[PDB]
RNA sequence: UUACAGCUCUUUUAGAAUUUGUCUAGU
RNA sequence: CACUGAAUCAGAUAAAGAGCUGUAA
């Protein structure tokens, strides 16, 4: 009746598994339902025990990042949930593809699945899509997604339930891209903000800097007559990537008999996402769509299988998985690493315990998938390509809003308990503004005090310091007051008569 | 044909010293190469079979005419 | 798999060079992408010099050497 | 040890006798050609088409002469005998090199490479 | 004016339904010629012949043989006769 | 008791035209301002006194009848506001008036709007979405704008202009129920009783045909045509209707069992490669069915694999001699549309599906009723000299066979009358169509409506004083919701009879 | 009714046919199963060189590229 | 797409170049058109038998599968995909 | 240009393309000369009919459709497409023997009211119509192939040779789409080659075949469900055959299969309550309400469902 | 854990190498030699020369492929070189099928 | 509730038969 | 330190299955 519970039931204190109950006023929202990818089974879900999916009236997702949209057919079909989830357009259009790439690799690992595809197809019916900017309403509660950047369709949901109004931000990023926007800041200052803490207090290589850095180390390599190999994953800065390399191709014509590859067959199937939602892009490409669609490439083509094209002279082909566990990024670098002239340029991040971060200690000898050990000879450089938000990036995003209640998720505990203390003494000095910044783990609730005024309105017989006596409707939240005879004026029901 | 676990790069540019199945011995610079053997040879040599020897020039090669490949020497 | 370029000498009179030292004429009037000719008013010249008219012939395309053009054939640049 | 980068040629290689010879890199075999010829060395990364990539081979004519090489590449239609040796084990090998495809087709997933 | 090509697998399947004696010559062998009635044809050539017999070019001997299954590969020509 | 009135600019008694000024308390929303098909200057003149009490020009369905003096009154006229219109609206609406200019542009030295002026009036413009509330900051305060999906042409709207409080002012214009192939239909219940709806009459009395009826007829029509080998020319839209009829034919040119590839589809507009390249990006703005075969088979619904896209008669000529052309302007008045018409009008194995009923003065009113063939039409060339422009006058002898056939997407008399019969509008206007059907309309709302209903028919150059009084005044329950039980909004789920006194903004105190 | 090849040799196996090979061997013998290459095993197999016996060999697995014509013979 | 020395033959379209058969018959002359399984389009021709005599030709097609050896003009040597 | 020159085009476009996409191309051929021109047909049909000798399974699957939409617009080319149709009757693949046998369903109907409307015959076309009547009954013994597809549409054939050859009256209630179509009633006893009483023997011992099947231990479970509707097809359409229906409706009612799993034995069961309510309204079916009044109690059927569908 | 059953609560292909593929083929010729991996039935495979016959190897078998590719352990061929027969003696060889003229079996 | 076309998927099997991936020249 | 990937061979093999969309009853 006048608490809220901000419950993480995911990514408190932890990258992945991303999971929020929002509990105001008797309504339940879960926010962004997603699997943990660094566990195995049933464990890699968030702690979804800790409440009933009975009651659970909504379900924003943010994107289509795994820790964000991927204990979504676990959810929406193998419990008993009944309520209404919600996308934005561009993420649903990903999310069927991404996830059949998921039951396609967890098919491989031990049979312990979450569910299959003929699972994933029938979830697909129980997603409706919100579009950006627009107010829809489920069981009294507004809610409306803003352009969260850092991925084509994501979407920071501003809810408002009986004038509390809560931001969830997901992954944003807030540097302008060759094909995404800047996270938008609302024209309406939120009571709550829920944000990422994916860097806390790290920086970041400036944008004209890394893609200047980038560009140079491409051309490097092909200029020494070498392969050039990018590993990346197939949706987040794949697409991004093929604009700076074909852009820079349109700008010397001596590089036009080379050629440029994307090897995957997720990125062949999610091409068509980037080529049909133009109005989900910044204003730069939707204002190019006037002459040529930008993901309809002048001089990259997709590369199905190594055995396809032949290798002969230089050229550069960016195959996923970017971290590099198997496939065709791997023997792609197996094929290239006992040859000086070849370089691979690791774009994406890594993780310890896979070979791209391996291969960063330069080590003198790396092992190949069948167990031979290749010299590795080819040059590796690290050019960091984020789509978050560092220390600069998130303060300015929260001197803008000046939030009451700020709660971090998505963000290990390490990085999330320097932003806390950074984002503490930055607001200790000054006195009109005051932040309560929170970082709760998992399970552990956050309890917010929401006491507001009720208010309704008569507009019937008693428009007209007196009495007010009559029937009173409350819609969700909505108060009206009027009269006995106004039912069948403003309420659908007018009247009840026995004899 | 050839498939990418036999490196036909590993020879290119080189002097390669090539036999044909009627018998005759080309030897010419390894230029270029597909996936069916068509070898591009250049300032090659024909050695039929005491032998005699004639200069050909750019000699493009059908791959189902190859028996064996060796090496002559190196890049001159 | 592209078919041959024969539809230069459609209804020209051809000179078929086959393997074995046989050797026809006559007139194409058709093709297929594993280069089977239809051979019309066909000719068999044989290692004698003997000509026997043969009729309407099918040539499968496995054992064609060479084919000459006995008429004047349209040529691109 | 060392198998195709190439799902197009190891899967030839997989659902044929070629992954036999494919067990015997590196030992001293001797290759009878189809025109009667003769090369005998140390077979190094014979591919899906047969194509052997010998190693230092005693080549022999099909007229006789002996002309000793350093590296020979014998095409795939010109084979017709492979000797392979004698402790090899045929069945053995076969399943030996099944099992290294099979652990290249798989290979394990992400954060436990190292 | 432009005819319709004639199309080998249509006068292959011309001698079918004529019941029209053929006259086979053989790929890299010219003295002998195979002389039937197709009964059927494949997708690959191969002729189901009737009434075949084998024409020695130096022998001049007609070697009846009867129903048989000539193979696509050793097609070089179809005469009629 | 806001001062809420409306003068009928234009847009009445068969101008089919629109073009309204809504005032809520010194706030002019200039309703959706449009030219008709021949530019009178009717609407023009009437504009003149209302560009300097004017913001908030709220536009609707992309077509010049919607928008088409807004490079005018923009380019010429000077009105300073926002503009606000939803993103199909935008990018579809500046794509019929390139195709407005240009189409007149090869027939006649045409300068009343120049394409500096679409580009101006297309640039000082709010892309909005569906239900997107805007609140507005200025003069109007408490005034937010809410478009609505109508389903006539790709991103059509209706508004819902809401005061604060529950002032609801709709303005629903040429809305479609039904859900056609490339939209899905307008809702109008998220809207329940409103204040005014400003709606329309022009199919009020029309019996309008069912839609499977309608693509047989149409299907005769096209292939009895091209069996007897002749053209088919027909007349839709450049961008709104012709993205129904392109995916109407394209559906029935792949998925029939004959050969039906053989007879050339064509498209032209003066434009119409970013009529097909935009189309494919508004995919978020059409139809659920239409939207779902996106989402699980990665097919483009406007990748067209039949209709080859012409620009021009010379593109056009490069096609098989039979063909199914659909024209880039609606009436036979510009553009390829009248060309196509007076090339093979005189050729009987020919048919002209004209697809949209325009203003009464066209020549394609002309032929949809009172069908005659001896008529005189005037023709409009420019020959070469740097270029002239010719006019002449012909008769052309109209024996091909033409047929109307009813693809403008709107709701018919038994449903533009049902869902006013359904909402309860408290106050309700009838803005534009014939009198003999705005009074049919208006005969049956005051009718089977309650008898607080007062429904207007406006005459041209008329304001009516639409508002009504029910005053409100905001209070705030003070100490107690305890003691009794406040039922919902779905059914009679508890009991919430309250008493109170109040202080007076004010509260309430038991 | 036309006869196809494929139906040909499905109605001839366990009957007494005669494959003639490209270079004039001859292989009598009953025809026991066929594939889609159309490889002919033939059982009580004798040879025919030059059309004489030379020898009964047994049981003959004829590879699909070596077979000139297939003879039912009786 | 097709391979180098195939786009290699495209390049000498247009040139006097000499094809060897299956069947030891050599022959001289421009050639008009190659296609990418190799069927050479040639024209006024000088040939050389088996058995070694000299014929003059007018325009021939040759099949590509019937081709041992083809002898490119030198001057080809120079191209930009040989580099 | 004209249409007996983009036919000839697109025939030599259709010969070199390898694959199975030649029948994009080959589709339109068709519709250039049965539907456009059809005085292009009697010109072009050596060249179409050729391409039922194909590598591909789909372009000799058109030519059997060609020959459907050929004899239906000009039934005088049925004299040469008539040797084409066994051959592809007679065809190894099951896809395409599949397709014969919907061709021969409507192209017997057909070609049984062309040799009536003949009232002279010639000898030419007396050796057409034994040779569809040969083909009609081969499709009866292909009840017995090996195929799950090719007993399925060999049902649906003989119960358009039932009610072809099996004659009308006053109580046949026949369809709207089936009103034109012949019957045995609308035959001539005094026609000069066929014989009335030849397929007056010949509409029963076809019934003979679908009867002695349905009883068989090893029937499948689709090619079950479409002979019990296959059954109330030449019931509704046939009564003279009411007696014989009903006792093969018992008889399996009382011995069903055991081979078929109970997902499917209560989809059988399902559907044998659709089709005896439909007979039911029959107003020939009056006569035997002791038989479909029994076997409905025992398939779960209320006694309100029963008795709201007597006539 | 204990937590993986508080979330089921909540609930309200075969190998085709190249050894896999020896037991095939049983309807057709190279099924019945694979009764020869099977009984060790003593293997004489006549090999192909240009044009006619070369020699006969006379092997046990061991592993046969598709393509008639065939692995002859107790080899002992007797073959013509282009009348002078010279037999020799392999322990372990590799024959591959496009060489193979007919599979004799004794 | 049946039958045909249109695209997206799942097991079984093919991927050894005419211009290069399993030989009538190796003269 | 930011969250998964060419499913055991060719841009078209063949049987048996599936689901959606549309149109014919
Ligand atoms: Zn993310
Ligand atoms: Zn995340």
């Amino acid at each position: 009746s006048d608490q809220l519970l901000i419950r993480p039931l995911g990514a408190g204190q932890e990258v992945g598994r991303s999971c929020i109950i929002l509990e105001f006023k008797g309504r339940k929202i879960m926010l962004d339902c997603g699997i943990h990818p660094g566990l195995e089974g049933m464990d890699a879900l968030p702690y979804i025990d800790l409440i009933d999916p009975a009651e659970i009236d909504l379900l924003l997702i943010s994107h289509f990042h795994l820790d964000h949209c991927g204990a979504l057919p676990w959810f929406l079909q193998k419990t008993s949930f009944k309520g209404r989830t919600f996308m934005t357009h561009a993420t649903k259009a990903i999310y069927r593809w991404l996830l059949s790439d998921y039951v396609k690799v967890s098919n491989i690992s031990a049979d312990d699945m979450l569910y299959t595809e003929t699972d994933l197809e029938e979830s697909m019916d129980k997603i409706e899509t919100i579009n950006f900017h627009e107010v829809k309403e489920v069981a009294g509660i507004k809610f409306w997604c803003y352009h969260a950047g850092h991925v084509l369709g994501a979407a920071m949901f501003m809810i408002e339930i009986a004038g509390v109004k809560l931001l969830y931000t997901g992954d944003f990023s807030r540097q302008e891209d060759r094909h995404l926007m800047a996270a938008e800041i609302p024209n309406i200052k939120p009571d709550i903000l829920i944000i990422e803490s994916t860097y806390g207090t790290h920086i970041h290589e400036k944008r004209e800097e890394r893609e200047a850095r980038f560009c140079n180390t491409v051309h490097d390599i092909v200029n020494r007559g070498g392969r050039g190999l990018i590993p990346v994953f197939a949706l987040g800065r794949a697409q991004e990537l093929l604009l700076i390399l074909d852009e820079y191709w349109q700008n010397h014509p001596e590089l036009h008999d080379i050629p440029i590859y994307y090897a995957s067959s997720l990125a062949k199937k999610c091409m068509a996402v980037y080529q049909t939602y133009v109005n989900a892009m910044n204003d730069k490409i939707r204002k190019q769509i006037n002459i040529n669609n930008p993901f309809v490439f002048k001089h990259i083509s997709n590369l199905k299988s190594m055995d396809h094209f032949d290798d002969i002279g230089p050229s550069v082909v960016m195959a996923s998985p970017g971290m590099m566990q198997s496939g065709l990024s791997r023997e792609l670098f197996e094929s290239w690493c006992t040859d000086k002239r070849n370089g691979v340029i690791i774009a994406g991040y890594c993780v310890e315990g896979t070979l791209a971060k391996h291969i960063m200690s330069e080590p003198e000898e790396i092992t190949t998938m069948s167990g031979q050990k290749l010299p590795l000879k080819m040059s590796v450089d690290y050019i960091s390509f984020s789509a978050h938000t560092d220390y600069q990036q998130t303060s300015e995003f929260i001197r803008a809003l000046k939030p009451p209640h700020v709660i971090l998720v998505h963000g290990e505990q390490n990085e999330m308990a320097r932003l806390k203390a950074a984002l503490i003494r930055e607001y200790e000095d000054n006195d009109e503004v005051h932040i309560e910044v929170h970082n709760p783990r998992n399970t552990e609730a956050v309890t917010l005090n929401f006491r507001g005024e009720k208010l309704a309105k008569v507009m019937g017989f008693l428009a007209d310091g007196q009495r007010v006596s009559g029937i009173l409707v409350k819609r969700n939240f909505n108060y009206h007051i009027l009269s006995p005879c106004d039912l069948s004026n403003y309420t659908d029901l007018a009247m009840s008569t026995v004899k | 044909t050839v498939g990418k676990s036999s490196k036909m790069l590993q020879h290119i540019d080189y002097r390669m010293r090539c036999i044909l199945q009627d018998g005759r011995i080309f030897i010419g610079t390894f230029k270029a190469f597909d996936k069916h053997m068509n070898l591009i040879l250049c300032d090659c040599d024909e050695f039929r079979k005491r032998e005699e020897k004639r200069v050909l020039g750019l000699v493009l090669l059908r791959g189902e005419n190859l028996v064996s490949m060796t090496v002559e020497g190196p890049p001159p | 798999a592209h078919p041959p370029e024969l539809k230069k000498f459609m209804d020209k009179k051809l000179s078929l060079k086959l393997n074995g030292g046989r050797h026809v004429q006559g007139i194409l009037r058709g093709f297929d992408p594993f280069m089977n000719l239809v051979i019309d008013e066909c000719v068999e010249m044989a290692t004698s010099g003997q000509q026997n008219n043969i009729g309407m012939v099918v040539i499968r395309g496995n054992s064609i050497i060479m084919l000459e053009a006995l008429e004047r054939v349209l040529e691109h640049h | 040890m060392a198998v195709s980068h190439s799902v197009k040629e190891r899967t030839i290689s997989e659902n044929s006798l070629i992954i036999l010879l494919q067990g015997l890199q590196g030992r001293v075999t001797t290759v009878d050609l189809r025109d009667e010829s003769v090369a005998h060395g140390r077979i190094d990364n014979v591919d899906a088409f047969m194509n052997i990539r010998l190693a230092k081979v005693t080549y022999t004519d099909r007229w006789g002469h002996q002309v000793k090489l350093d590296d020979l590449f014998v095409t795939g239609r010109n084979v017709r005998y492979v000797h392979i040796p004698d402790d090899v084990n045929i069945t053995s090998t076969i399943e030996q090199q099944l099992q290294i495809i099979h652990r290249v087709r798989n290979f394990g997933g992400k954060g436990q490479g190292r | 004016v432009q005819k319709v090509m004639v199309q080998p697998i249509n006068l292959i399947f011309r001698y079918l339904q004529n019941r029209s004696r053929i006259q086979v010559w053989l790929y890299e062998q010219v003295n002998m010629r195979i002389e039937g009635c197709i009964i059927g044809f494949d997708e690959y050539m191969n002729l189901v012949l009737d009434d075949a017999e084998e024409i020695h070019s130096k022998t001049k001997s007609r070697k009846q043989l009867g129903r048989i299954m000539l193979k696509g590969d050793n097609i070089t020509l179809l005469q009629s006769v | 008791t806001s001062i809420i009135k409306l003068t009928t600019l234009s847009g009445v008694q068969e101008e089919s035209a629109l073009c309204y000024l809504l005032q809520v308390d010194e706030f002019r929303f200039l309703l959706d301002c449009g030219w008709d098909e021949h530019f009178s200057m009717d609407i023009i003149d009437s504009l003149r006194k209302h560009v300097h009490q004017i913001d908030a020009v709220l536009l609707s369905h992309p077509d010049p009848l919607h928008l088409g003096a807004l490079p005018y009154a923009v380019g010429k006229l000077g009105l300073n506001c926002a503009i606000y219109a939803t993103i199909p609206v935008y990018k579809m609406g500046q794509m019929f008036m390139y195709d407005l200019y240009q189409s007149r542009h090869n027939t006649e030295d045409f300068t009343l709007f120049t394409l500096d002026d679409v580009d101006a009036a297309f640039d000082k413009i709010q892309q909005l979405k569906f239900s997107q509330i805007v609140n507005l900051k200025g003069k109007g305060h408490g005034l937010s704008i809410t478009p609505l999906p109508a389903g006539h042409m790709i991103g059509g709207t209706i508004w819902k202009i809401v005061k604060d409080g529950e002032e609801e002012i709709v303005y629903a214009v040429d809305f479609n129920h039904k859900r056609e192939i490339h939209l899905n239909g307008c809702s109008l219940e998220m809207l329940s009783r409103p204040s005014l709806l400003i709606t329309d009459s022009f199919n009020a009395t029309y019996v309008q045909p069912r839609r499977k009826q309608r693509d047989e007829q149409l299907l005769t029509n096209v292939l009895e045509t091209l069996r007897g080998d002749g053209n088919v020319l027909i007349a839709v839209d450049t961008a709104g209707r012709v993205l129904e009829l392109a995916q109407l034919l394209d559906q029935i040119w792949r998925t029939k069992d004959a050969g039906l590839g053989v007879y050339s589809l064509a498209l032209l507009n003066n434009v119409s490669y970013n009529v097909v390249e935009f189309s494919k990006s508004q995919v978020e703005w059409m139809s659920d069915k239409l939207m779902r075969c996106f989402e699980d088979k990665r097919n483009n619904p406007f990748q067209f694999r039949h209709l080859s896209l012409c620009h021009g008669l010379s593109d056009l000529a490069r096609v098989p001699s039979p063909k199914v052309v659909l024209a880039s302007q609606p009436d036979l008045e510009c553009g390829f549309s009248r060309d196509l018409f007076i090339q093979w009008c005189q050729d009987p194995k020919n048919s002209i599906i004209l697809t949209y009923r325009t203003t009464p003065g066209t020549l394609a009113r002309f032929l949809i009723d009172n069908p005659s063939e001896k008529i005189t039409e005037i023709e409009l060339r420019k020959r070469v000299k740097p270029t002239k422009c010719i006019s002449t006058t012909e008769s052309i002898e109209i024996k091909a066979r033409v047929t109307y056939i009813d693809y403008e997407g709107r709701s018919d008399g038994d449903s533009i009358k049902k869902i006013i019969n359904q909402m309860k509008p408290r106050q309700l206007i009838i803005v534009h169509g014939p009198p003999e059907a705005s009074q049919d309309l208006a005969e049956c709302c005051r009718a089977f409506g309650g008898k607080d209903i007062k429904v207007y028919m406006p005459k041209l150059h008329e304001t009516v004083d639409a508002t009504s009084e029910t005053h409100i005044y905001q209070v705030r329950l003070k100490d107690s919701l305890v003691s009794s039980l406040q039922f919902c909004k779905a059914k009679d789920a508890e009991l919430a009879w309250i008493d109170g006194v109040l202080d007076m903004i004010p509260t309430l105190e038991p | 009714l036309p006869l196809n090849p494929k139906p040909f040799l499905n109605g001839l196996t366990g009957k007494p046919v005669m494959v003639k090979l490209k270079w004039g061997m001859e292989y009598k013998g009953y025809l026991v199963s066929v594939d889609g290459y159309m490889n002919m095993q033939l059982a009580n197999t004798e040879e025919y060189i030059d059309g004489a016996l030379s020898g009964h060999l047994g049981e003959v697995l004829i590879r699909c590229n070596n077979v000139l014509y297939i003879r039912g013979v009786e | 797409s097709i391979g180098v020395p195939i786009k290699v033959l495209h390049e000498a379209e247009g040139h006097i170049v000499t094809c060897e058969t299956n069947t030891g018959e050599v022959y001289r002359g421009k050639l008009i058109e190659a296609e990418d399984n190799m069927n050479c389009q040639m024209s006024n021709i000088t040939v050389t038998y088996r058995d070694g005599r000299v014929a003059q030709l007018e325009q021939v097609y040759i099949r590509g599968s019937k081709i041992r050896f083809l002898i490119l003009p030198d001057m080809l040597k120079n191209a930009p995909m040989l580099k | 240009m004209t249409t007996s020159e983009r036919v000839v085009d697109l025939l030599n476009q259709a010969a070199l393309i390898t694959n199975d996409s030649k029948i994009t191309v080959l589709k339109q051929v068709q519709e250039l000369i049965i539907n456009k021109d059809p005085t292009l047909l009697d010109n072009f049909l050596d060249e179409i009919i050729a391409f039922q000798a194909d590598k591909s399974i789909e372009v000799r699957k058109f030519v059997i459709g060609f020959i459907e939409e050929a004899c239906k617009r000009d039934i005088e080319l049925l004299l040469k497409l008539i040797a084409n149709l066994n051959m592809l009757l007679r065809d190894e693949n099951v896809n395409v023997v599949k397709k014969a046998i919907l061709t021969m369903t409507q192209l017997y109907k057909v070609a049984l009211q062309w040799m009536v409307k003949s009232r002279v015959i010639s000898e030419l076309q007396e050796a057409c119509w034994d040779m569809v009547s040969a083909m009609a009954g081969d499709i009866i013994l292909l009840l017995d192939s090996d195929n799950d597809g090719i007993r399925t549409h060999a049902i649906k054939f003989v119960e358009g040779l039932i009610v072809t050859l099996s004659p009308r009256m006053a109580d046949s209630e026949i369809p709207r789409r089936q009103e034109h179509d012949i019957s045995l009633d609308r035959i001539p006893r005094d026609h000069p080659y066929i014989q009335y009483n030849v397929l007056w023997e010949e509409g029963k011992a076809a019934l003979e075949q679908l009867l002695k099947f349905m009883v068989h231990p090893a029937i499948s479970s689709i090619n079950l469900t479409t002979a019990l509707g296959s059954l109330a097809n030449i019931a509704r359409q046939r009564p003279m055959f009411m007696s014989e229906v009903i006792q093969a409706y018992e008889t399996l009612h009382a011995n069903l299969p055991p081979t078929l799993a109970k997902s499917q034995v209560s989809s059988v069961r399902k559907n044998l309550k659709l089709h005896l309510l439909s007979v039911l309204k029959h107003p020939a079916s009056l006569e035997f309400q002791a038989q479909i009044t029994t076997l409905l109690v025992d398939l779960g059927t209320p006694q309100a469902e029963i008795a709201r569908n007597m006539p | 854990p204990e937590r993986i059953q508080r979330l089921r609560r909540l609930m309200v292909k075969a190998p085709r190498n190249v050894l896999t593929r020896m037991p095939l083929h049983e309807g057709s010729p190279l099924g019945e030699l694979h009764r020869c991996i099977r009984e060790g039935v003593k293997v004489n495979v006549h090999i192909r020369t240009f044009k006619g016959l070369r020699g006969v190897c006379t092997g046990f078998l061991v592993a046969f492929d598709k393509f008639w590719n065939m692995a002859l352990t107790d080899v002992d061929e007797t073959y013509r070189k282009p009348q002078q027969v010279f037999t020799r003696h392999i322990n372990q060889i590799f024959i591959r099928g496009e060489n193979v003229l007919l599979v004799h079996l004794a």
